[PDB]
């Protein structure tokens, strides 16, 4: 009651932190109660809602500044329940929300698995999910909370996904992951790539229940994320130095859609995969609302992003060559379009940009060379420091470098760092002594001064973050060691205090941490955190790259992804349509096939379009190439009609899939706008289906009667029937009432298929090929089996 | 707010559907239908909130379901409320909230031992307090709020329950009384000239027995 009131909002950070501690201790302590625990959980949920709502109305601080991650992640611990039996003294703000997020992380920490129960971890994940769903982008604006979400919370999420079996923790973890990807997906690209790769790996090889839950949550991911698979394609497949997340995702979905994949997997997965594929097709179709395909054809240039995306395989080959040996890799990179020129500026730019798919230790070993020492001077000139209190400069330098073991190369690295630090910061003669806590106008060492300070910093890190070294290093000893420093003077007390504390409660992050096993997950996440979340420069972009793309380029990306993943999708769609048995699933499948035909016709994919149409024709089971039931024409004694009872008649009347595919096929033919899209097999199939539908059933030879009336010729001779009877019941007993009504149903379907306007009158289907095939498919022989209609 | 509430709705729908499937028919069908309808959507406009809440309210009101399922349903309802999924900018929000409160009032279930019953009843009472003490609860109806008073007071006075549940019911009753008379402070007074005669009967309303539960 207090917290959810203005009086609560006028409290202090320490008080509200103690409130959080006590309420959460009551909520997540066994042996207390159940009703009391639920009340405490609801109270904690409400308090979190209020806290982050208050966070929503606080302006950001230092928007233009660059943040160097230095705060520790193990400063808050949930103290044991004992109730019964800026700075503090302010009015809330960022300190309380930061400490609350830190405590929540301590709840779900991957190194605290043995110290907390599963209900506590699920509750912590739920609290984090509520906080995210309340704050979102406004939370993304602030740097420390975004760091605590990027590195450690997502590390915990990935660890839980990889190494859990309770499935109740897994459900909460997957829900939080989906919430993160939906809300703050555009700023957590690397984490999403890693998590999705792990999920695909686990899903393609543990009980089936885990895979079912994984696929269900990831399914709820793609439906609601705006225009999925194409944002993923753009951000990952076309960005290089990453993995083809979208293409691999679609390939795994196609591999998991067949019933052969329904085996040794939960049977509810295949419908989910089919929904995903249908969603991709529908998204592509919706992207073609009003595009005027002529305009698409008029386009000449291709997006340079796609051009580089087509060059990715040779990029991987060049990267492997570079990792093997730089003296051979560099000529290979400069031969192709990756490296602009042999100028060291371009080489430094490349070595700075793509520090994700380049062996960092190999980079360090290469860069120690003399010519590579000149390259190193240019490369560190490429950096940007603007102060950073020396230690943050060291962190920046070591983010994308593995220091070689030998001391000579370390000396070269540190001296180049000193020179670049001097160059990138213009010192001033102020040089204020104590009683000056800032670093811009005050601390101003020299080249050898910062050299000594940086060597001391490295020594302090390697001495204070190794458990195998007895004792530690104190502030007094370190300060005494750094006597005889800048300007032959000593550093200020505040400066050394800050440096010592910063290197104390944070280990310097370095890439290529280990090589082996038993720490593979820690190594992977270290090579992730080394890239981001140590530097968080907010670009304040309006949205993801999706919105800043013109509709033509969006359609181009759709065309590329379809070119990659089309044949597989259409193959699995036809497979499941053949297997399918239910009415609704078959109708949805054939609608998806119709949309696929439309999309193939839009992008002028002749092979795919003819493949899908020919598959429809062969599934029609009406144009097969390679017992005999004579056809019977039915005329009543009243209300004269025509009911031809033939083999194909009953075969069609007892084929739901047959009629569905016929009507869809002729609808597709109706929609067509180009004649030079079909194939010879396609034209043969359509001419044959129309001919066999003319032999019997309902295709009257009244097509284009205007010409017949022009020459005053009579109606065409109707093909004779094999066994024609006239009924007086309104004998030899050939027809049956149910087969009669089945033939009537087939007649109704065929007359509803509007064949005449579908095939002939479309102003485009009338081309040389159609009439040429019509003439070639003629008959010139007088056998009895065909004399019934030969003339 | 600004957090695409349709995503929260679909998450709760898939959660409840998965729970029912694991525990194991019209309720699951309604959840699936709502799932599809919301999936083919982009915001919450042009669709009445009563349709969104109807499966959840129906699964709350039904008597022959397990306590775990209705507990999950009530948790989903409270998450819907606390995130303001249904607001003043939604169709039939008056009807939606009135239906939610009506379904809560006549809640029933069956299942496990007294601890689970106490937990689900506590969730019910918390949701009723959260909704009445809010503006939306102020925009309820006379009969609905009278029924809320009847149910909460009956639960409080019943001696066959636990102690914590009775304390929670007492606290909620005090809060609801405070809210009712605080609203009474704002109503424009009735005729101050005509003389009133106390012909209205003094005893017609008798507290009913507890009905929510097994």
């Amino acid at each position: 009651s207090i917290v959810d009131s203005p009086y609560g909002d006028l409290l202090s950070n320490s008080i509200i932190y103690d409130v959080l501690q006590t309420i959460l201790s009551l909520a997540c302590n066994n042996r207390r109660s159940e009703v009391l625990r639920n009340a405490a959980q609801s109270t904690m949920i409400a308090v979190t809602v209020k806290i982050f709502s208050k966070l929503k109305t606080i302006e950001p601080v230092n928007v233009n500044q660059i943040y160097i991650n230095d705060e520790s992640y193990t400063n808050d611990v949930l103290k044991a329940d004992t109730i019964g039996t800026a700075y503090a003294d302010d009015n809330y703000g960022l300190p309380v929300v930061r400490q609350y997020l830190n405590l929540l992380l301590s709840l779900i920490a991957p190194e605290n698995e043995l110290k907390h129960s599963y209900s506590t971890r699920i509750f912590g994940l739920e609290l984090i999910q509520t906080a995210l769903e309340i704050s979102g982008d406004r939370l993304q604006l602030y740097p420390r909370l975004f760091t605590l979400i990027s590195d450690p919370i997502f590390k915990s999420i990935l660890f839980i996904i990889q190494n859990t079996t309770k499935l109740s923790l897994l459900q909460a973890t997957l829900q939080l992951f989906t919430t993160l990807v939906v809300i703050l997906g555009n700023n957590l690209q690397l984490q999403i790539e890693l998590t999705l790769t792990r999920i695909f790996s686990i899903l393609l090889d543990k009980p089936s229940i885990i895979k079912e839950l994984l696929i269900e949550q990831i399914s709820i991911l793609w439906t609601r994320s705006p225009s999925f698979f194409t944002s993923t394609f753009i951000n990952f497949d076309c960005n290089l130095d990453r993995a083809d997340v979208s293409i691999n995702f679609l390939k795994a979905l196609t591999k998991l859609a067949l019933p052969e994949s329904a085996l040794t997997t939960t049977e509810s997965v295949p419908p989910i995969c089919l929904e995903g594929l249908v969603s991709l097709v529908d998204d592509m179709f919706d992207h073609m609302k009003d595009i005027d395909r002529e305009e698409f054809g008029r386009q000449k240039n291709e997006m340079e992003i796609l051009k580089k995306r087509d060059r990715k395989t040779e990029f991987i080959e060049c990267t492997n060559a570079f990792n093997e040996k730089p003296k051979k890799g560099i000529p290979m990179l400069i031969e192709k379009g990756f490296i602009a020129s042999d100028s060291d500026k371009d080489i430094a730019e490349f070595l700075f940009n793509n520090n994700n798919r380049m062996n960092k230790k190999t980079i360090g070993l290469l860069l120690c060379h003399p010519d590579k020492v000149s390259l190193l001077n240019e490369y560190i000139r490429l950096f940007d420091f603007s102060g950073l209190r020396v230690d943050e400069a060291i962190r920046i330098l070591l983010t994308k470098f593995r220091l070689p073991g030998e001391s000579q190369q370390i000396e070269r690295i540190i001296e180049a760092f000193s020179s670049a630090y001097c160059e990138n910061q213009d010192y001033d003669p102020s040089k204020i002594s104590d009683n000056a806590e800032d670093d811009i106008s005050t601390v101003q060492p020299d080249a050898d001064s910062v050299f000594i300070l940086s060597y001391s910093i490295i020594m302090l890190n390697t001495d204070l973050h190794n458990p195998q070294v007895k004792e530690h290093m104190s502030f007094e000893d370190y300060s005494g060691n750094l006597k005889g420093c800048c300007n032959h003077k000593d550093f200020p007390f505040w400066y050394l205090d800050r440096i010592y504390c910063s290197i104390r409660d944070k280990e310097i992050v370095m890439p290529e941490e280990h090589h082996g096993n038993e720490k593979w997950f820690e190594d992977a996440w270290n090579n992730l955190i080394s890239s981001t979340t140590v530097i968080t420069e907010i670009k304040k972009d309006t949205q993801s790259v999706m919105d800043k793309l013109t509709p033509l380029e969006l359609l181009n990306f759709d065309r590329a992804i379809f070119k990659q993943v089309g044949p597989s999708i259409v193959s699995t769609l036809f497979n499941i349509y053949v297997v399918a048995s239910d009415d609704h699933i078959s109708t949805r499948m054939i609608t998806s096939l119709d949309k696929c035909s439309y999309i193939s016709a839009f992008f002028d994919f002749k092979d795919l379009f003819n493949d899908i149409l020919n598959s429809i024709a062969k599934g029609t089971t009406l144009i097969n190439s390679s017992g005999p039931m004579p056809l019977v024409q039915i005329k009543f004694e009243d209300t004269n009609t025509e009911i031809p009872v033939s083999t194909d008649a009953v075969r069609f009347g007892r084929s739901f899939k047959g009629q569905l595919n016929t009507v869809v096929f002729f609808r597709i033919i109706r929609r067509n706008k180009d004649p030079k899209i079909f194939s010879k097999e396609l034209w043969l199939n359509i001419v044959n289906i129309i001919l066999t539908l003319y032999e019997d059933l309902i295709l009257s030879p009244d097509i284009f009667p205007d010409l017949q009336k022009r020459l005053k010729l009579s109606n065409l001779p109707k093909p004779s029937p094999e066994i024609s009877i006239n009924k007086s019941k309104e004998g030899d007993e050939e027809p049956t009432e149910e087969e009669i009504k089945s033939s009537k149903k087939a007649m109704e379907c065929i007359k509803s298929s509007n064949i005449a306007a579908s095939v002939f009158g479309n102003e485009s289907n009338i081309t040389a090929d159609l009439i040429k095939t019509l003439l070639d498919s003629a008959k010139t022989e007088k056998n009895a089996d065909n004399s019934r209609y030969f003339e | 707010v600004t957090v695409d509430p349709v995503t929260i709705i679909i998450k709760e729908c898939i959660n409840l559907s998965t729970a029912m499937r694991k525990y194991s028919d019209p309720f699951l069908s309604g959840f699936i239908q709502l799932r599809l309808m919301l999936n083919k959507l982009k915001n919450l406009d042009n669709i009445d909130s009563l349709t969104i809440l109807q499966p959840f309210l129906l699964i709350v009101s039904t008597s022959s379901i397990s306590g775990y399922i209705t507990s999950l349903a009530l948790d989903s309802l409270q998450k819907f409320f606390t995130l303001n999924i249904i607001n003043e900018s939604s169709q039939n929000y008056i009807g939606a909230h009135r239906a939610t409160v009506n379904a809560l009032t006549h809640c029933r279930f069956e299942g496990s031992q007294q601890l689970s019953d106490d937990s689900v009843l506590l969730k019910v009472v918390f949701l009723l307090r959260s909704i009445v003490d809010s503006p939306y609860g102020d925009l309820l109806s006379n009969s609905i709020i009278y029924d809320v008073l009847q149910t909460i007071l009956s639960l409080a006075c019943n001696n066959r329950r636990s102690e914590v549940l009775r304390n929670a019911a007492q606290s909620t009753m005090i809060a609801v009384t405070v809210k009712i008379f605080s609203k009474l402070k704002t109503i424009e007074p009735v005729n101050v000239n005509q003389i009133y005669i106390n012909d209205e009967s003094y005893t017609n309303d008798v507290l009913k027995a507890d009905t929510i539960g097994t």
